[PDB]
């Protein structure tokens, strides 16, 4: 174990960013994204996984279940507007 | 849906961010974390397209870091900007280096 407090070094993302590109460079509109750009896009792709499996769990949490279930992710789409564009994904 | 496979980011990278916030041994559906996998990929074209247009509103052909920081405003993650920022300063802190 560490003998200190956790600490984050910022100005990375634990993506693979080539991947990450990868999606990018399918924007037919985008004309190049720059690297700080990726990576900050990679960053927000981090916090928006976490959000999305915070409010799957919370939604399990209710049933007074210890994990999520497809129907969590789904029932988050369905009920709120920060996960709009996810409606074709999940049908709704 | 052979599309959004080939794009997928890694399993276990995601599965790590899921479970990072998550209680010690809860526990993540298969169906589930491919749904999320899945997530993840359209929220990188979701927010590249609304960092585009804004690139593209300043008459710019370079997708920056402030078009990517005001797109949260625009796809209404706004709670992302601070750590996004620090993030930024962090990264040309580095580069100067």
């Amino acid at each position: 174990g560490p003998l200190g407090s956790m600490e984050k070094t910022y100005g990375k993302t634990v993506l693979p960013l080539s991947r990450v590109k990868r999606i990018i460079k399918q924007d037919e509109d985008v004309h190049y994204c720059s690297n700080a750009s990726a990576l900050l896009i990679s960053v927000a792709t981090e916090l928006f996984v976490e959000k999305l499996a915070t409010e799957a769990y919370q939604l399990a949490k209710l049933q007074k279940r210890k994990g999520i279930r497809y129907r969590d992710v789904e029932d988050v789409v369905r009920k709120d507007d920060q996960f709009e564009f996810l409606s074709d994904l999940f049908s709704i | 849906t052979s599309e959004l496979d080939d794009l997928a980011l890694p399993r276990s990278i995601i599965m790590r961010l899921v479970k990072g916030v998550l209680p010690e041994k809860s526990l993540v559906q298969k169906e589930a974390l491919k749904a999320m996998i899945n997530s993840a990929t359209l929220f990188v074209s979701f927010l590249t397209s609304a960092s585009g247009e804004i690139a593209t509103n300043n008459n710019r052909k370079i997708l920056m870091p402030q078009d990517v920081l005001n797109a949260l405003d625009e796809i209404e993650y706004p709670e992302f900007s601070k750590t996004l920022k620090k993030h930024l300063e962090a990264y040309e802190l580095a580069l100067k280096e």
